[PDB]
């Protein structure tokens, strides 16, 4: 029950960076202060029991410390799968846990492959038209992705998801679903998603002809 | 193997009740503190309440976000731990977790959670299930191609998607669910494989929506 | 055997002296320990002032530091806790027991040995 | 850096995050470094100091084939059992000093680390057991224990209980009931003639 104010909610670091995260209590939890890591969709992994000591199996680089209300959690030098959001947990009244930080890890620039899949057949006999673009394993996260029927700009009728950065490259990938109906579908001809995009010289549009 | 299984949890009506339950195995449940921790989709952890092993009084607690609606029992006898959840809102949509204390032997540290478990789903809305339609994002023709399947129009949360029933994990990118206007949740899967291995291998996506009893094998060859 | 016998309290003003002693018969060796410990009216037993008698060693709380001086008179077998600049707050009854230890300790229950105390009140 | 004249790293024991629990003491020996014990002794923070068969004021004179830090947390009445020709529940099932022990007993109150609101259940200790503790005896043991005569077939119950208790350290305990760390530091000395050391 008491506040666990957690600082940065969100911080950058390259590969082999040293980063510290920061929890202030309310009042005073003497050394009643753990540590989580987690992953996406994964649940949290204790890190640091006792504000200090290190979970059996944990990489040396992690350690703790603090006492009282302020406390420190440290990575020596960062690295690929150390990505992941961390949250502080006081355990001396009750159980509060803080905001939580996400610690996004930087690496070099890499262009998105674009994909471009045309609706099921399936789909539409349904009645609905889903087009889906793929762009695949790029970085920075910043993306425009920009539907484009017989050149007409769409907006209105496309969504977005992104992955979380990957473990292991560090690269994040994207999927925009555009959805017309079937009779809207079924007036049109040349379907594009332009890719634009931080390593890309020139947007990159992959398209196709419905019907071919 | 220290292993925590939630069970029940899915879509529920505002004001309505529900009961979670969590499967203890791998260790002697009747001397390990139990903890109820969740998490809203995209927000932080946020604890739901503590009971305590008989040996130490079995006695309880509750956050003050849930007190007065949420009762955590014990059933030492077949190992599970429950939540009785009544009067819920729709701030009580959140995956719920169960954990236990960390105890390396003789050494021990309450309320550090080192063995949690995989979480179940509680949505908390007025609105009815409705089971995904799975259709194929197949490989074009225009080294390495590229298809996935479209889990499209279902809810509440969540989906499972794997490739091959668990056989095909690399390079295999389930996207996040998004809730498109309709209200519906729709969400792709894709994975990336060799374009010598189309005409001779076999994909297939088996799309899992516990909610609705939907099971789905999608399988996905080039248009 | 092992026996205390205890003298030295009476009445005085805030900021007199007084002189305690501790008669420590029956101890084989010069490996044990004194300790003085006060009751003020209605308070736990609390001690103010420790000798450890086989190294020489004093102790005193800080509430007492520069005002007690506890010593022993190898001669006598008596250990003398000097009280100068008395408070009304050192109104207590003045215990003196001892342990079969070298050192000191906080707790009565670890001294087995006592004296019914002395008695020490500070007022005007 | 390590160098056998280095201090001792008395600091590991006695300022540790956490300590064990008395049912299953922690003994750390000690070797290859220097001590000022009288360092120790004179030190306000202990509020028990009491050693037995040698003098505190000598201990940096002597020579030692071994020493050991035991430590452990008990509750302040406890406190006295730690001294050799103790009974109690902590002397008898969960650390026994011999009647010849050599070595200082050293104590602090520990209420501003180890206690938590609504209580601090870590530090947990034996109540029963059929037999008394030899001295530096440690049973970890978690066995049901059986009272009367009918067999326990490892569940609690009717005359069969959990050996061990948990203290429930409170801030707003009495002092008798405040949690208090304990250093134990038990010598083993060289066989010399006394004009060497
Ligand atoms: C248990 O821990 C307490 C507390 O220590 C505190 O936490 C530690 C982890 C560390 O961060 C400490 O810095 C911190 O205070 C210890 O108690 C401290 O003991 C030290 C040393 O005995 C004291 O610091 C000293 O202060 C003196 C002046 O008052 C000074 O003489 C000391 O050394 C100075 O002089 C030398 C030259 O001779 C110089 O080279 C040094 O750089 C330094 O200036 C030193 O500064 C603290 O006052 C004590 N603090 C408290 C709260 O007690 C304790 O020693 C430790 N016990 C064990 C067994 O480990």
């Amino acid at each position: 029950d008491i506040q666990m104010t957690q600082s940065p909610s969100s911080l950058s670091a390259s590969v082999g960076d040293r980063v510290t995260i920061t929890c202030r209590a309310g009042q005073s939890i003497s050394t009643f202060l753990n540590w989580y890591q987690q992953k996406p969709g994964k649940a949290p992994k204790l890190l640091i029991y006792a504000a200090s000591s290190l979970q059996s199996g944990v990489p040396s680089r992690f350690s703790g410390s603090g006492s009282g209300t302020d406390f420190t959690l440290t990575i020596s030098s960062l690295q690929r799968e150390d990505f992941a959001t961390y949250y502080c947990q006081q355990s001396y009244s009750m159980s509060s846990f803080g905001g939580g930080t996400k610690v996004e890890i930087k690496r070099t620039v890499a262009a998105p492959s674009v994909f471009i899949f045309p609706p099921s057949d399936e789909q539409l006999k349904s009645g609905t038209a889903s087009v889906v673009c793929l762009l695949n394993n790029f970085y920075p996260r910043e993306a425009k992705v920009q539907w484009k029927v017989d050149n007409a700009l769409q907006s209105g009728n496309s969504q977005e998801s992104v992955t979380e950065q990957d473990s292991k490259d560090s690269t994040y990938s994207l999927s925009s679903t555009l959805t017309l109906s079937k009779a809207d579908y079924e007036k049109h001809k040349v379907y594009a998603c332009e890719v634009t995009h931080q390593g890309l010289s020139s947007p990159v549009t992959k398209s196709f002809n419905r019907g071919e | 193997q220290v292993q925590l299984v939630e069970s029940g949890g899915g879509l529920v009506k505002p004001g309505g009740s529900l009961r979670l339950s969590c499967a203890a195995s791998g260790f002697t449940f009747r001397y390990a503190w139990m903890n109820w921790v969740r998490q809203a989709p995209g927000k932080g952890l946020e604890w739901v309440g503590r009971i305590r092993s008989k040996t130490d009084g079995e006695t309880t607690d509750h956050a003050a976000p849930v007190k007065g609606r949420f009762a955590i029992s014990r059933d030492d006898s077949e190992n599970t731990l429950y939540l009785q959840m009544n009067s819920l809102k729709t701030e009580d949509t959140a995956v719920y977790y169960c954990t236990t204390d960390w105890v390396r032997g003789t050494l021990l540290e309450h309320d550090a959670y080192d063995v949690w478990g995989q979480g179940t789903m509680v949505t908390v809305s007025s609105a009815s299930t409705k089971g995904p339609s799975v259709f194929p994002l197949a490989p074009s023709s225009k080294g390495t191609a590229a298809l996935g399947c479209l889990v499209k129009d279902y809810f509440p949360e969540p989906v499972t998607v794997s490739w091959n029933s668990g056989a095909l994990t690399s390079g295999v990118h389930t996207f996040p669910a998004v809730l498109q206007s309709s209200g519906l949740y729709s969400l792709s899967s894709v994975v990336t494989v060799p374009s010598s291995s189309l005409g001779t291998q076999t994909y297939i996506c088996n799309v899992n929506h516990k909610p609705s009893n939907t099971k789905v094998d999608k399988r996905v060859e080039p248009k | 055997q092992v026996q205390l016998v205890e003298s030295g309290g009476g009445l005085v003003q805030p900021g007199g002296s007084l002189r305690l002693s501790c008669a420590a018969s029956g101890f084989t060796n010069d490996f044990y320990s004194i300790a003085w410990f006060r009751q003020a009216p209605g308070k736990e037993r609390e001690g103010v002032s420790w000798l450890s008698v086989s190294d020489n060693t004093p102790t005193y709380v800080d509430s007492v530091k520069d005002r007690f001086t506890i010593s022993r008179h190898n001669a006598n077998n008596t250990v003398y806790l000097q009280m100068n600049m008395l408070k009304p707050e050192d109104t207590a009854i003045y215990y003196c027991a001892a342990g079969r230890f070298a050192g000191r300790d906080t707790w009565p229950s670890s001294y087995d040995y006592w004296g019914q105390g002395t008695q020490v009140t500070v007022s005007s | 850096h390590h160098h056998h004249t280095n201090l001792c790293p008395f600091g590991e024991v006695f300022n540790a995050t956490r300590f064990a629990s008395v049912y299953a003491w922690n003994r750390k020996r000690i070797s290859n470094c220097v001590a000022d014990y009288s360092v120790l002794y004179n030190s306000a923070s202990f509020s028990t100091f009491k050693c037995y068969g040698v003098s505190p004021t000598k201990l940096n004179d002597l020579c030692f084939t071994n020493v050991y830090a035991d430590s452990f947390v008990i509750r302040g009445d406890e406190v006295r059992q730690i001294a050799p020709g103790q009974t109690g529940k902590i002397a008898d099932y969960n650390y026994k000093l011999p009647d010849d022990f050599t070595g200082c007993v050293i104590a602090w109150n520990s209420n501003n680390l180890d206690s938590k609101v609504g209580g601090n259940y870590n530090y947990r200790y034996r109540l029963f057991r059929k037999s008394n503790l030899k001295p530096f005896e440690r049973d970890i043991s978690t066995e049901i224990y059986q009272a009367g005569s009918k067999p326990c077939n490892g569940v609690e119950g009717f005359n069969c209980y959990f050996p061990l208790q948990s203290y429930g350290f409170q801030p707003t305990n009495g002092v008798g009931y405040q949690p208090y760390r304990v250093v134990v530091l038990s010598f083993e000395l060289l066989h010399a003639p006394a004009t060497v050391c």
